[PDB]
């Protein structure tokens, strides 16, 4: 029925592999879901304030 | 109503006139450790505000020619307040931080200072000292900060949780760093989750005759801290 | 009953805030149109990166836009579709003769700081969780493809490792063999997140041994326990000479990645393997330089 | 918010952190030509983008003895991009403009500079010449401005679309004109359908040290252009 | 068909924008009653020219 | 699941290939559609006459 092992377990994104085996580890890394955010990264404040806003108010 | 602000935790309380805002690493507060993501099997000890409070410790002196300095964290705090003990009695350690390096000057000075986190903070040179890896208070400095002393460019150091004390706008820079680590919960006496860096970008430069003494605070507060493995005291 | 201070008390929140949502985003953001502004309070080009932010500013503030339909599909700049390619990370040498490795027999540590190319992409990220996909190419120093066999013994840490080309240890009753023949094709193989941490770590800013960290000692920092796989065997099936002059390259795929913490990029030349340390005597610009600021 | 704006037209963006708002000229949008109010019997042309974009041209030096200067627009632009092509290929025009005049010093400084615009802008002297009345590019300076070398009493002025740069308070002013003139179109390679005059009322002074370098320069923007007539290339 | 642009587009409004109407005035605008006020914000007399 | 990107991309013709890979690319060329027009290049004028009537009127 094969095993739940492969790294990506529990996963938010939805992989749709291919695997022969009994563990799904050996299952190539076929097409997965395109999430992104941008903010975590570029926009990490606390508050937000829009182009249209001047930064410090 | 952007540049005032307060910070108060534990007994402890902030204040700035000229704040630029506050930043939260990666997006994310500091939470404490779930149910399923610890294997450390007893209830740890979550002091609050003993512990999770406003420390201020180092202080530098800004300069034409200063090159830049850092921190380390885990281990700066320790042997220092109610939070140094459970760090050292205890072997588990967790909790994030709110940092807030203050550094004010007039309105005729001008300068540029670059506060940045980084996670696992490693350092080369053939390998470094206890005392330049781990240089709790008092932090240690930069040599050659075009590279970090990691061979990495400062230039791509924007990629994490930082912030800028540009005189002629702000005086202070806050950050905010939930737990990180590959583990629920990690000595802190040995390991360090990352580390401050604090380096001028833009040379410190102001006419003679105005005050030339400009100092650089450090002041640190831990948040949701938790102390596991509960055992006789250690240092390092 | 309640002090009240227990029940306000929010201590013990294992649910972290967020304030930050992942989006679908298979093509690229569609331009719209934009039509001339000129009104005061409104300053979208004017920021302050002094907050640490990435200027949100739109092209249409900017200037008069068009439309646009980006169709320019995101696929290939995902983790797995980037990762995932083979990459020579290891290499090991069985010749005749030399100090090298004689007796026929060779034990690699697993290690992949070993070499630049997929070193540079991996150090991008503090953390990293994943499986790989492993491929043997063994051949002479020319290019000789031999008749030769071998076995490729696998020694987590802590299991017994070979000592000669004809140590006990190579029984493998418990631990994974492999054994091929130069003439076959090259090994494939998979390899799942084996690993006490959640996530593989690239930087390790502590040491592992938690004694006095003396000068002598200083060899610890930054040595991570959690990235100790072990090693790796190899040696040719016989009790006599190889009779042939062999070398083994490792290559490594990723398959299911998951990275972290991103870091810059690496400035200097690497030196050490498991080290940061880089040419202090003479260090390199980030790029490439000018003759001036004003001239191309 | 009222003294930071933005100004985005074509591809051209202004800013402005002291700016003392916008004025319209008498109070009206750039409009095009009605089907009514216009005789041309021929589709013009409306490159948009290509010509109704900020053009920075002239830019004088101001100092504790400057007179004043002025300019002509229908004439000025000409010459100078893809709106002076249209202007010389083509025989009418019609056009309204966003005039930006900045000029900006520090807080030790003080000065005033009235900046207003003056329809059919002629002058006296027995008769001008013609690098008198179209002094395009660079524009042309007034010898007697409490007359306006017309005549006329400057003092008098302010009865028109105009605005300040009081150092001590804004940078840079911004006016707003449609088309004026009593026709629908016409030829600005002729005839000028006004000019803008800046003059200093009050003497720019600061103390020795200060920078005394203070530069004003002029930025304009054509707004809904239209040309017909189109025709050989021309020049004046 | 349409390229969205030439949509958009307000290129041609032979109407201007006005924003200032004509308004009756026979007889000069009449003073009404005013009484003392003395408060923070409001600043009748402190102008910009 | 499978990619789209094989050239022939939102292609008027219906293409049946078979393909064991995630990337369409990947695929054999297959079986098509055969839709013709030859007026694109014989008579690509703007007016028609046709046989019966004489081209120059
Ligand atoms: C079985 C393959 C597992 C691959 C794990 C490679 C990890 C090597 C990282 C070495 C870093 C270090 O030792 O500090
Ligand atoms: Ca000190
Ligand atoms: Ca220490
Ligand atoms: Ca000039
Ligand atoms: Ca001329």
């Amino acid at each position: 029925h094969e095993n739940s092992n492969s790294a990506t377990e529990g996963s938010t994104i939805n992989y749709t592999t291919i695997n022969y085996y009994k563990d799904s580890y050996a299952a190539t890394a076929g097409k997965q879901s395109l999430k992104q955010d941008p903010d975590k990264f570029a926009n990490p404040v606390k508050d937000i304030f829009t182009e249209m806003a001047a930064p410090l108010k | 109503s952007d540049r005032v602000a307060q910070l108060t935790i534990g007994n402890s309380t902030i204040t700035t006139q000229e704040a630029a805002n506050i930043i939260v690493g990666y997006g994310e507060w500091p939470s404490y450790c779930s149910d399923d993501d610890a294997t450390a099997v007893d209830k740890p000890t979550r002091p609050d505000v003993s512990v999770n409070r406003f420390y201020t410790l180092d202080t530098k002196l800004w300069e034409k020619s200063s090159k830049g300095w850092y921190w380390k964290f885990p281990d700066v705090l320790t042997e220092t307040g109610v939070f140094g003990q459970n760090a050292q009695f205890h072997y588990l350690y967790r909790s994030g931080f709110c940092i807030h390096v203050q550094c004010n000057a007039s309105k005729f000075h001008q300068g540029a200072l670059l506060v940045a986190i980084l996670p696992e903070y490693v350092i080369g040179t053939s390998h470094p000292p206890y005392k330049q890896t781990q240089p709790g208070a008092d932090g240690f400095e930069l040599q050659h900060p075009y590279v970090l002393d990691a061979g990495i460019p400062i230039s791509q150091l924007t990629v994490c949780p930082h912030q800028w004390i540009n005189l002629r706008t702000n005086n202070c820079a806050t950050i905010i760093v939930p737990y990180m680590n590959t583990l629920p919960f990690d000595s802190a006496l040995n390991h360090c989750n990352f580390g401050l860096l604090v380096v001028p970008i833009s040379p410190l430069d102001f006419d003679q005759g105005a005050t030339p003494v400009i100092p650089i605070t450090i002041t640190l507060a831990p948040m949701c801290s938790e102390f596991a493995g509960l055992r006789q005291a250690v240092t390092q | 009953d309640r002090v009240a201070d227990v029940i306000e008390s929010s201590i013990g929140d294992s649910v972290s805030r967020a304030l930050t949502q992942a989006l679908p985003a298979p093509t690229g953001q569609n331009t719209q149109v934009s039509s001339h502004r000129l009104d005061t309070g409104e300053v979208p080009a004017l920021q302050a990166a002094e907050i640490g932010a990435s200027s949100n500013t739109s092209d249409e503030s900017m200037i008069e836009t068009r439309c646009v339909l980006n169709s320019h599909s995101t696929a290939e700049t995902t983790l797995d579709s980037f990762f995932s390619r083979a990459g020579l990370v290891g290499e090991i040498d069985l010749p005749l003769e030399g100090t090298t490795n004689p007796n026929g027999y060779a034990n690699w540590d697993i290690d992949i700081t070993g070499y630049a190319q997929m070193r540079r992409k991996v150090e991008l990220f503090t953390y990293m969780r994943f499986d790989a996909e492993f491929t043997f190419v063994a051949c002479t120093p020319t290019g000789q493809v031999v008749p030769q066999l071998l076995q490729y013994m696998f020694v987590p840490p802590g299991a017994p490792k070979p000592e000669s080309r004809e140590s006990l240890a190579w029984q493998t009753a418990t631990n994974p063999s492999v054994f091929v023949k130069l003439t076959d094709p090259p090994a494939q193989v998979s390899v799942p997140f084996m690993s006490p941490a959640s996530a593989y770590q690239w930087f390790y800013d502590g040491y592992p041994t938690f004694g006095e960290h003396k000068q002598e000692k200083d060899l610890e920092y930054g040595a991570c326990p959690n990235n100790m796989m072990g090693t790796f065997s190899v040696r040719n099936v016989g009790s006599s000479k190889s009779k042939y002059p062999l070398v083994v390259r490792i290559y490594m795929r990723m398959k299911h990645v998951r990275a972290w913490i991103p870091r810059p990029m690496r400035n200097q030349n690497y030196l050490f393997k498991a080290n940061p340390n880089y040419a202090g005597n003479s260090i390199k610009p980030t790029g490439t330089s000018r003759t001036a600021i004003t001239t191309l």
